[PDB]
C-alpha cells in the first residue's frame, strides 16, 4: 500500500508529469490517504498556478486529504475551486461530507448578512460559488418531491428568493392541498423566526399566494392579517370579498377578525372602510358589539349556578381582617361572570353591612364582573353609584368607576372620554379621604377604557395626579398610564416614569409606575432591554419585581433564549424575596407560546428553595396550561397543596382551578380529592388566613361564569392571542399591593362553545351539530374516549376536550361556509332555501335594539 | 431541515436546564454555610 | 418488520463468527465472502450510527490469517490480495464519521497500525492518530490496551524512551481480565521490560515471575541480565541464542538500540567518585569492549551526561564529580509537579464516581 | 418588633370575617398588634458596611512573613497529627471526623507553599 510512485512525481517538473500522476492518485485518494497527506505542501504549490491550469483538478485530491484530516472551512473552499469535478449528484462519503459542511458555512455566514443587508445573495459579497451550489441543492429538494427539505434550508439561510421561487413552482391547481403546505409554513415561520425583518417577509408572501389561488380559505387569509397587524393585506382581501359576494362568507371573515385581532387595527381599518363604501351590516359586526352579545345569550341560558355553596363557606367561620372579604367577594364575581345573576348579592345582604370601606370598593367592583357583557346595561344598573347621580359614599362609587372600565373594555373609545372628566375634577381637588379612592377607581377605570391605544390627553390629565402625591389615587394612576400606553408607547412616556418612580418617597406609587413601565413593553422585544437593566440596577425591591415583567410582556409570544435565561438568572440570585416570585411568574409568559415546556422549565424550581418561588411557579402553571387542561401540571402542582408553608397551599389551589376550570372525573380523575380540599379548609377552624383565600377563590374559578368560561390566553375564533387576556392575567395575580385586582381576570374569561349564525338575517339560530359529547367518556361538571354518533342542539356547553371533535349537519337546511375550523368560535352558516323560519331563537340583540 | 427544526426545540430545552442548574448549585452552597450557622 | 430485518442482521454475524476459530471451512478461504457481504449491502443498510452491529471480529479473523503464512503462504506472490485488503480497510476509516461510529473507527486504527508496524513506514502513524483524537465514550478497555501498545513500538522506534514508557503502563491496566491475559498480555509485557531496559534500566524480576507464562520470563531474564551486569560479550553471546524470540516478537531492531546502552551501562557501574581516578583502569576494561576508541568513548560518555569529567591526555588522570550524593534541589520540584498532577487524577475519578 | 395599640382613624380596616374587627375597637380600643418590617438603607452606608472586612494589606502579609520564620516548627507538630490519623483509621476498619482531620492539614500545606 503506497502512494510513493505517484508521489514522487509530483516534485518534478513538466506539465505532462504531473498530469500522469494527478489522475492516478485522484481515483484512490480516499484509499491511500495516510501517505498523501505527507506531500499536501506540493499538491497546494500545484494548485496556486494558474499557468498550469489542472489547479482545479490537484484542488479537488488536496480537499479529500484536509476533509480527513478535519480542517473542513479548507477543504469546502478548494472543493469549490475544484468547479467541474464538484459534482454534488454523485453521492460518495467524499461529496456528501462537504456538501454538509458548505450549507453549513453559507447559513453562518448568511445570519451575520442578514442583520447588515437584505439583498446579499443576489450580490458579489458573498461567494458566488457557494451560492451556485446553494441554488443547485434547492433544485435537488424540489427534483426530490418534499417541500419541508427545500424550505428547511431556505430559511435557515436568510434568502427570501428561494421561499418565493419554491412554493411558487409546487403552487398546483388542489385549492386544499395548497392551503395545507401555506399552513404549515406560517406555524413553522412564527415559532421559529424572532428576527422580525425575515419573517414579516415571509407571512406578507403567503398572502400572496392564496390569494393568486381562485377559491382560498378565507380563515387562512384572516390569521395572517391578525399576525403582521397590517392594514394592508385586509384591505385588499375585503375589495376581492365584493366581487365574490356571498353574505354567509363576508359575515364569517369579519367575526373571525373582531375577536381574535387587535383592537387598534381593527378600528383602523373600519375608518379607512367607512370611507371607501363597505356593508354597514359588517361594519357593525367590527365593532365586536353583536359578538359580545352573542356570548351573553349563550350565558344566559347555560348557567349553572350554586350560590347555596358559597352561603355554607361564609356561616362557616367569621374572623379579623379584610383579606377574607376580598375571598368571597372575588369568588362571587368569578362566578356570575357574564350570567348576569346578581342573585347572591340580592337575596343575602346582611354581610354587606358588615364591610368597612376597602372592603366595599372590592365588593362593588364585584358588581362589574357579574354585569360584564351587557352593552347597555352596563352604565345604567351602576348609575346611582356612578358620579352625578351622588350616593351616600364614595367608597361605594370608586369600585363602580373601575368595574364600568371592566364591562366596557374594548369599547371604551367613549369609556374614556366620560371618566377623563372625572380625572380633571380630582386632579383638582385633593385633601380629603373620600376623592382620593373616588379618584384611585377612576384611575384603574381609566386605565382599562384607554386600554392599549396610546390616548396623549389622557395620559397627562393621570400625570397630574402623581404630583399630588397621594399614596391612594397615585397607585391606579402609575398603573392607568401602563395600560394605555402598552403597545410602542412614547419615548416620552418610558424615560419620565422611570425616573419619577427613583425620586418618590412613597411605596405605592413606586410600585404601581414599576408595574407601569412593563406594561408599556409589549412586543417590543430588544428594543426594551435597556430599561430591563436600569429596573434591576435598582436597589429598590419594586421596579426589580416589575423589571422582570418588563422581560416577560415583550418577549411574550415566540419567546427567545437570551430572555427565559435573564428571568433564570434573576431568580436565582436574588435573595429579595418578592423578586424572586416576579422572575418566576414571568417565565411563564415568554413560554405562553407552548404550555407543554413549563412544566419541564419549573422541575427544578419546584424543588428550588424559597417558598416565593414555588409559589410563583403555581401561578405561572396556572396562566400557561389553562389552554386545554395539562396532566403534566396538575401532577407537580399536587405536593405544592399539602406544602407546609400558608401561601404555596393558597397559589396551588388557585393554580389548579385555573388548569381545571371546565373539567370533570374520566378526564381529570384527580379533580374530586381537590373539591375536598377546597371545602375542608374553609370549615376548618384551626387552617391559617393565606390558606383559607386560596380555597374559597380556588371555587370560584373552577365553577366560574355558570361552569361556561374558560381562563385561556386567546380568544377563539382562529386561537390566535389577543391582547386584553394577556394583560388581564399578568394583573390577575396580584392581590398584595392592594386587595383588588383579581377583577382582571373577568377580562381573560372566554366561553367556550359554537355559536351559529344564520346569515339571511345574520342572528342565531338552532341546529343538531354531529359531535362527540357522549357520555360513555365525558361529562360536563356537576355537583377521553370516542366511537358513538351524537347530536345536540346550537348554544351548548362545549369544552376544550369535546371542541376536538365538532362537525355539523346538512340537514337541518344549513350549511356551512367554512366548514368547521378546528376550534370554538362564532360561524356563519348558510341557509339554503330562505322563504322561511326553519329555527331562528332569541337573542339579546333582538331586546337591545 | 424541518426534522433539525422539531430536534433543535428538545435540545433548547436542555440548554437552558444544564446553565440554570450550575448558578443554583453555586446559590445553594453559600445558603447551606449560612444557615448551618443559624440552627 | 423492524424485528425481522434487525433478527437477520444479528443472525449472520454470529454465523460468521461461530464460522472461525472452531468450526471454520479453512480461513483463507472465507475471506472473499466476508469481504462480500461487508461492502455490498450492509453498509449501504447501516445510516452511520453502527458500534455493536459490525465488530472487530471479522476484520480481525480475515486480516490475522493473511499475517499466518503457514495456512495461507500466499495466494498471490505480486501481494495483490493482502494490499487490496489494506486499501479496503482504509477506505472504511473515512467512511467511519467524525462524530458517529466512533467504537468501529478505533478497531480500523489498530488493525492498519499492526501492518504499518510488521513492515512498512511507523510514520504514516501520525494521521490515524491525530484523526483518532475526538469524544469517545464507546471504545473499549481491550480495544484501549491494544492502541497503547502500537503507539509504545512506534515511539520506541522514534526514540522516545518516556512516551512509550507512560502508555505501556497504561496498557496492563484495566483490559486484563482472563481472555487479555493470555497471548496479548505477553507482547505487551515483552515491550514494557524492554523500555524500561532503553530509557534507563528495569525494575526487579521478582514481580514478573508470577504475573505471566514462565517460558518467556527465562528468555527476558537472560536479556536483561546481560544489559545490567554491562559486559557486551555477554550481550552478544545471549543474543545470539534468542535469535527465534526476537523474531516472533518483531523486535530484532532491540539488537542496534540495546547496544550503545550495554557499553554505557559497563562504564556507570564502577564508581568513579574520587577526586582523580586513574585512566589505566578505564582504558584496562575497555580494551575487551573496543579495539579502537578506548578515549573516544571515555569522550563519548562524558559529553553524553553519564559522568562529569575533565581529562588531561598530557598528565593521563580522569578528574570527575561524587557520583553518590547526586540529587538535589529542583529534582523536587520535578518530583513535586508530577505527583500533584497523579493526585488530581485521582480525585477527578472519585467525583466521576 | 413594631407595635401600636388600636388607635384607629385609618386602622379601621384592621385588627367570611369583617363583623369581627369591627365589634373589636367597638369593644375594647387599645389592644396591641405586631406591625411588619422592613429596611431601607442608603448606598454609601452599604458601601461602608462591606469595607470593614493598606492596614489591610499590612496585616495579611504581617501574618504571612511570621508564618514562614515559624514553619520548621509548624511541620513537625502537623506530620504528628497526621501520624495519629494514619493510625485511627487503622482501628476504625467516625469517618466524617477522620476526614476533617486530614481536610484542615492539606489547607494548611496549601496555605504555606503559596506564602513564599
Amino acid at each position: 500500500t503506497t502512494a510513493a510512485p505517484l508521489l514522487a512525481l509530483l516534485r518534478e517538473n513538466q506539465d505532462s508529469v504531473k498530469t500522469y500522476a494527478l489522475e492516478s492518485i485522484n481515483n484512490v485518494v480516499d484509499q491511500l490517504w495516510s501517505e498523501i497527506s505527507n506531500e499536501l505542501p506540493d499538491i497546494e504549490a500545484l494548485y496556486d498556478d494558474d499557468t498550469f491550469s489542472d489547479r482545479e483538478m490537484a484542488a479537488l485530491i488536496a480537499s479529500k486529504v484536509y476533509y480527513n484530516l478535519g480542517e473542513y472551512e479548507s477543504a469546502v473552499k478548494y472543493a469549490l475551486a475544484a468547479k467541474d469535478r464538484f459534482d454534488i449528484d454523485e453521492k460518495s462519503q467524499f461529496v456528501e461530507t462537504i456538501v454538509s459542511k458548505s450549507i453549513e458555512m453559507y447559513v453562518q455566514e448568511a445570519s451575520k448578512q442578514y442583520t447588515k443587508d437584505e439583498q446579499f445573495y443576489t450580490k458579489d459579497i458573498i461567494d458566488p460559488k457557494l451560492t451556485s451550489i446553494f441554488e443547485r441543492m434547492i433544485e435537488k429538494c424540489l427534483k426530490a418531491s418534499e417541500l419541508k427539505l427545500a424550505l428547511g434550508i431556505a430559511l435557515e439561510g436568510y434568502r427570501l428568493d428561494i421561499i418565493e421561487s419554491a412554493l411558487k413552482s409546487k403552487l398546483d391547481q388542489s385549492t386544499s392541498e395548497n392551503v395545507k403546505i401555506i399552513n404549515y409554513l406560517l406555524t413553522l415561520a412564527i415559532t421559529t423566526v424572532t428576527n422580525s425583518k425575515f419573517r414579516s417577509s415571509i407571512l406578507r408572501k403567503s398572502f400572496d399566494f392564496l390569494m393568486n389561488m381562485p377559491n382560498c380559505d378565507y380563515l387562512t387569509l384572516n390569521k395572517v392579517v391578525v399576525n403582521l397587524n397590517d392594514a394592508g393585506l385586509a384591505l385588499q382581501l375585503f375589495k376581492k370579498l365584493k366581487e365574490e359576494n356571498d353574505e354567509g362568507l363576508s359575515a364569517q371573515i369579519a367575526f373571525d377578525l373582531v375577536s381574535s385581532a387587535s383592537q387598534q387595527l381593527l378600528e383602523i381599518l373600519v375608518t379607512e372602510l367607512t370611507a371607501q363604501g363597505y356593508d354597514p351590516a359588517l361594519l357593525n359586526i367590527l365593532s365586536g358589539l353583536p359578538t359580545c352579545d352573542y356570548y351573553n345569550t349563550f350565558l344566559l341560558n347555560n348557567k349553572n349556578i350554586d350560590i347555596g355553596l358559597l352561603n355554607k363557606s361564609k356561616s362557616s367561620l367569621d374572623g379579623k381582617f379584610s383579606l377574607f372579604h376580598t375571598a368571597v367577594s372575588v369568588a362571587n364575581g368569578f362566578m356570575h361572570a357574564g350570567t348576569t345573576d346578581n342573585s347572591f348579592i340580592k337575596a343575602n345582604l346582611p354581610w354587606l353591612g358588615k364591610a368597612q370601606n376597602w372592603a366595599k370598593f372590592t365588593a362593588t367592583a364585584s358588581l362589574g364582573v357579574i354585569h360584564k357583557g351587557n352593552l347597555l346595561e352596563g352604565k345604567k344598573v351602576m348609575a346611582p353609584y356612578l358620579p352625578g347621580s351622588r350616593a351616600s359614599s364614595r367608597f361605594i362609587k370608586g369600585g363602580s368607576l373601575y368595574g364600568l372600565g371592566l364591562i366596557y373594555a374594548g369599547f371604551g373609545r367613549d369609556t374614556t372620554d366620560y371618566l377623563k372628566n372625572i380625572i380633571v375634577e380630582n386632579s383638582g381637588t385633593s385633601g380629603d379621604e373620600d376623592v382620593d379612592v373616588l379618584l384611585h377607581g377612576a384611575s384603574l377605570g381609566i386605565g382599562l377604557a384607554a386600554m392599549g391605544s396610546a390616548n396623549i390627553e389622557v395620559y397627562e390629565a393621570l400625570k397630574e395626579v402623581l404630583y399630588n402625591d397621594s399614596a391612594t389615587s397615585g397607585e391606579a394612576a402609575a398603573l392607568g398610564m401602563g395600560l394605555c400606553m402598552l403597545g410602542t408607547g412614547k419615548p416620552e412616556a418610558i424615560h419620565d416614569m422611570f425616573t419619577y418612580s427613583q425620586e418618590t418617597q412613597h411605596g405605592n406609587i413606586t410600585r404601581g409606575l414599576a408595574v407601569g413601565l412593563a406594561l408599556i413593553n409589549y412586543g417590543r422585544q430588544e428594543l426594551a432591554d435597556d430599561l430591563i437593566t436600569k429596573m434591576l440596577a435598582s436597589d429598590e425591591s419594586l421596579l426589580r419585581y416589575g423589571g422582570a415583567f418588563t422581560i416577560a410582556l415583550a418577549y411574550a409570544g415566540t419567546g427567545n433564549n437570551s430572555a427565559v435565561k435573564r428571568l433564570l438568572h434573576v431568580a436565582v440570585s436574588d435573595s429579595n424575596d418578592d423578586v424572586r416570585r416576579a422572575a418566576v411568574i414571568a417565565l411563564g409568559f415568554v413560554l405562553l407560546r407552548d404550555y407543554t415546556t413549563v412544566p419541564r422549565i419549573v422541575q427544578l424550581l419546584s424543588k428550588s428553595h424559597n417558598a416565593h418561588v414555588r409559589c410563583g411557579t403555581a401561578f405561572a402553571l396556572g396562566i400557561a396550561c389553562a389552554g386545554k387542561g395539562l396532566q403534566s401540571a396538575i401532577d407537580v402542582l399536587d405536593p405544592l397543596t399539602k406544602d407546609p408553608v400558608d401561601f404555596v397551599r393558597q397559589a396551588a389551589m388557585i393554580a389548579l382551578s385555573m388548569i381545571l376550570i371546565q373539567q370533570t372525573e374520566k378526564l381529570n380523575p384527580q379533580v374530586a380529592d381537590i373539591n375536598k380540599n377546597f371545602l375542608s379548609v374553609i370549615t376548618n377552624k384551626h387552617q391559617e388566613g393565606l390558606a383559607k383565600f386560596g380555597a374559597c377563590v380556588a371555587q370560584g374559578i373552577m365553577n366560574a361564569g355558570g361552569r361556561n368560561v374558560t381562563i385561556q390566553l386567546e380568544n377563539a375564533d382562529t386561537g390566535t392571542l389577543d391582547t386584553k387576556s394577556v394583560v388581564g392575567l399578568v394583573m390577575f395575580s396580584q392581590f398584595w399591593y392592594w386587595f383588588p385586582l383579581a377583577h382582571f381576570l373577568s377580562l381573560s374569561f372566554t366561553p367556550t362553545t359554537v355559536i351559529g349564525i344564520r346569515g339571511s338575517d345574520q342572528a342565531i339560530p338552532k341546529f343538531q351539530m354531529n359531535c362527540y359529547a357522549k357520555e360513555d367518556a365525558f361529562s360536563y361538571p356537576r355537583m377521553k374516549y370516542s366511537s358513538k354518533p351524537y347530536k345536540v342542539d346550537n348554544m351548548t356547553r362545549i369544552l376544550p376536550q369535546q371542541s376536538r371533535y365538532i362537525s355539523f349537519i346538512k340537514d337541518d337546511r344549513f350549511v356551512p361556509v367554512r366548514k368547521f375550523k378546528g376550534n370554538n368560535g362564532v360561524v356563519v352558516l348558510r341557509d339554503r332555501e330562505p322563504k322561511e323560519p326553519v329555527a331562528l331563537i332569541e337573542t339579546v340583540r333582538q331586546m337591545k335594539d | 431541515y424541518f426534522k433539525l427544526k422539531k430536534l433543535e426545540k428538545e435540545y433548547e430545552l436542555l440548554t437552558l436546564q444544564e446553565d440554570y442548574i450550575k448558578d443554583e448549585q453555586r446559590h445553594l452552597k453559600r445558603e447551606l454555610k449560612r444557615a448551618q450557622e443559624e440552627v | 418488520k423492524t424485528i425481522e430485518v434487525t433478527a437477520e442482521i444479528n443472525c449472520f454475524m454470529h454465523l460468521l463468527v461461530q464460522l472461525f476459530l472452531w468450526d471454520s471451512k479453512e480461513l483463507e478461504q472465507l475471506v472473499e465472502f466476508n469481504r462480500k457481504v461487508v461492502i455490498p449491502n450492509l453498509l449501504c443498510y447501516y445510516n452511520l450510527r453502527s458500534l455493536n452491529l459490525i465488530n472487530a471480529k471479522l476484520w480481525f479473523y480475515i486480516y490475522l490469517s493473511h499475517e499466518t503464512l503457514a495456512r495461507s503462504s500466499e495466494e498471490i506472490n505480486s501481494d495483490n490480495q493482502n494490499i487490496i485488503l489494506r486499501s479496503t480497510m482504509m477506505k472504511f476509516l473515512k467512511i467511519a464519521s467524525l462524530k458517529h461510529d466512533n467504537e468501529t473507527k478505533a478497531m480500523l486504527i489498530n488493525l492498519i497500525l499492526r501492518d504499518f508496524l510488521n513492515n512498512g513506514e511507523v510514520d504514516s502513524a501520525s494521521d490515524f492518530i491525530s484523526k483518532l483524537e475526538y469524544p469517545h465514550t464507546d471504545v473499549s478497555s481491550s480495544l484501549e490496551a491494544r492502541y497503547f501498545f502500537y503507539l509504545s513500538k512506534i515511539n520506541a522506534i522514534q526514540l522516545d524512551y518516556s512516551t512509550a514508557n507512560e502508555y505501556i503502563i497504561a496498557a496492563i491496566r484495566k483490559a486484563p481480565h482472563n481472555s487479555k491475559s493470555l497471548g496479548f498480555l505477553q507482547q505487551s509485557n515483552k515491550l514494557h521490560c524492554c523500555i524500561q531496559l532503553l530509557m534507563g534500566d528495569i525494575p526487579e524480576l521478582s514481580f514478573f515471575h508470577q504475573s505471566n507464562m514462565q517460558k518467556s520470563l527465562l528468555p527476558y531474564y537472560h536479556l536483561t541480565k546481560a544489559v545490567k551486569l554491562g559486559d557486551l560479550k555477554k550481550f552478544t553471546s545471549t543474543i545470539t541464542k534468542y535469535k527465534q524470540l526476537l523474531l516472533k516478537d518483531d523486535t530484532y531492531q532491540l539488537c542496534v538500540r540495546l547496544r550503545s546502552n550495554v557499553i554505557k551501562t559497563g562504564i556507570r557501574i564502577i564508581s568513579l567518585t574520587y577526586k582523580k581516578i586513574s585512566l589505566r583502569d578505564i582504558c584496562l576494561k575497555l580494551n575487551l569492549d573496543s579495539e579502537q576508541t578506548v578515549e573516544y568513548m571515555v569522550s563519548r560518555a562524558i559529553r553524553d551526561g553519564v559522568i562529569e569529567a575533565k581529562i588531561n591526555h598530557e598528565d593521563g588522570f580522569i578528574e570527575t564529580t561524587e557520583l553518590l550524593n547526586i540529587y538535589d534541589s529542583e529534582d523536587p520540584q520535578q518530583v513535586f509537579d508530577e505527583r500533584i498532577k497523579f493526585a488530581n487524577q485521582l480525585h477527578d475519578e472519585y467525583l466521576v464516581s | 418588633d413594631a407595635f401600636r395599640l388600636i388607635d384607629t382613624g385609618a386602622l379601621i380596616n384592621n385588627l367570611l370575617n369583617k363583623a369581627n374587627i369591627q365589634a373589636l375597637i367597638h369593644g375594647l380600643n387599645r389592644h396591641y398588634y405586631s406591625l411588619n418590617i422592613d429596611y431601607h438603607k442608603t448606598a454609601k452606608e452599604t458601601k461602608m458596611l462591606m469595607n470593614l472586612h493598606y492596614e489591610e494589606k499590612e496585616e495579611s502579609n504581617l501574618a504571612a512573613t511570621k508564618s514562614m520564620v515559624k514553619i520548621a516548627e509548624q511541620y513537625s507538630k502537623r506530620i504528628e497529627e497526621e501520624k495519629e490519623l494514619t493510625e485511627e483509621e487503622l482501628k476504625t476498619r467516625p469517618k466524617k471526623h477522620l476526614s476533617e482531620t486530614a481536610d484542615e492539614t492539606l489547607e494548611n500545606n496549601i496555605v504555606s507553599v503559596l506564602t513564599a
